[PDB]
């Protein structure tokens, strides 16, 4: 169910 | 080992902790999912999306938009993978480390891909083509989404037209590496779980 | 419960034991899937893959091929999914029976897909573009596939562009659709493992 | 891993 190690440095720039 | 040319080695100290070896794993890929976003804030209809819709398209499609960008990380006369270090490894070399058929799918996507010789400027239009075309699953605004897919993709055939015109089918064989790339996403996402059981 | 819509009825008798759930559930998609063979067969250039080709696509692509042909099962304005011996059950009971995101994903991809009112020929020849377009990662001979798969969208242009003179956009699409059908096809073997709770 | 797997069987009869 994942592959989200990659939300965290997304999320931040939002 | 850790056989993902995002790291800046497939050798991993194994007297390290699985926290700590993917602390340095992070710092070497965090940079260019970083970069993802900043060229997502420069495609052109991008940032009239939603807030949640463009942050669930790079959730999603970071990993496609990368597996282009770094598609020449895959020599396919050499069979070696160029890892973000720089350093040179070989297909043989990563298969004893574990490598297999994820590697081998992408160097083929890789040699497909280098093979329609296409301009920078195309490039960057497929790769926008490729991160709006992410995976739908938590888009709120679907149409809007999809009508900013159909105007880059349209752009696409007519920058592709204007400069392939001895084989306006690049165009189709661009748009039959979307499910590539989905495939790949998916293969590659299930190595990720198998590395965390 | 068994909520997938090639079931007979959702309904499970919790007194029977999971293999003979199982053997039920299967003499009702066998049906359909040994249709996709002999769809297959139909196929021309199909016959001239190998024998090895031809079964892995055909392991790759049922399951995306059977999701075009059976999204006219997803009634948008009713609400209701018709499971395969003729009921229908409203979205609502299969979601407190079991369904979530991928019944959702299914409804709008199959809203967007009914919405085209393809007819069975622009169909047919759609659904072959979807099976020689499987996932290639077990496939021998890729450049024949390719060559198979490009044969197959060129009729589909074609026809397309007769049946459509003013509205070529169908066409592009119908190739989006291709990456849509294989993420439906990730979650739904997500949904597959998950059997196992 | 396990995909459409169950759906194998059913090919590989009519080959
Ligand atoms: C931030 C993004 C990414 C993360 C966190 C990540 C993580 C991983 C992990 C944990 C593995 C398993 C490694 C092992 O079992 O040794 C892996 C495998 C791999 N990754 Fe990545 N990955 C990312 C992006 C990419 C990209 C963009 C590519 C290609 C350009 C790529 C290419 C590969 C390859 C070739 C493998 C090995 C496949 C095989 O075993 O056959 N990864 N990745
Ligand atoms: C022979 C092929 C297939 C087999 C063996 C199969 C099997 C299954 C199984 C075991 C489940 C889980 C049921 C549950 O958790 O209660 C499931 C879920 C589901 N399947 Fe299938 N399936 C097949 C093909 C299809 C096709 C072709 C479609 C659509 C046209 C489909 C649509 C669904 C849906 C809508 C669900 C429930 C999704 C949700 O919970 O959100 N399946 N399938």
């Amino acid at each position: 169910t994942l592959a989200d190690h990659i939300c965290q440095i997304i999320t931040q720039d939002f | 080992h850790l056989v993902c040319p995002m790291s800046k080695s497939p050798y991993v100290d194994p007297h390290k902790s699985g926290h700590e070896i993917w602390e340095e794993f992070s710092m070497s890929f965090t940079p260019a999912v970083k970069e993802v976003v900043e060229f997502a804030k420069r495609i052109p209809g991008f940032r009239d999306l939603s807030q949640h819709d463009q942050v669930n398209l790079l959730k999603a499609g970071t990993f496609e938009v990368l597996m282009v960008r770094f598609a020449s990380l895959f020599d396919a006369k050499e069979r070696t993978v160029t890892f973000l270090s720089g350093k040179k490894y070989s297909v043989d070399d990563l298969h004893s480390m574990g490598a297999g058929d994820l590697l081998n799918s992408m160097f083929e996507f890789s040699e497909k891909l280098n093979a329609l010789q296409l301009s920078d400027e195309e490039m960057s239009l497929f790769t926008a083509v490729v991160l709006v075309s992410a995976d739908r699953s938590g888009i709120e605004n679907v149409n809007s989404v999809e009508a900013l897919q159909e105007t880059l993709i349209r752009a696409l055939r007519t920058l592709i037209m204007k400069n392939h015109p001895n084989e306006a089918s690049i165009f189709t064989k661009l748009l039959l590496k979307l499910p590539d790339l989905r495939s790949l996403n998916n293969m590659h996402s299930e190595e990720l779980l198998a590395f965390k059981v």
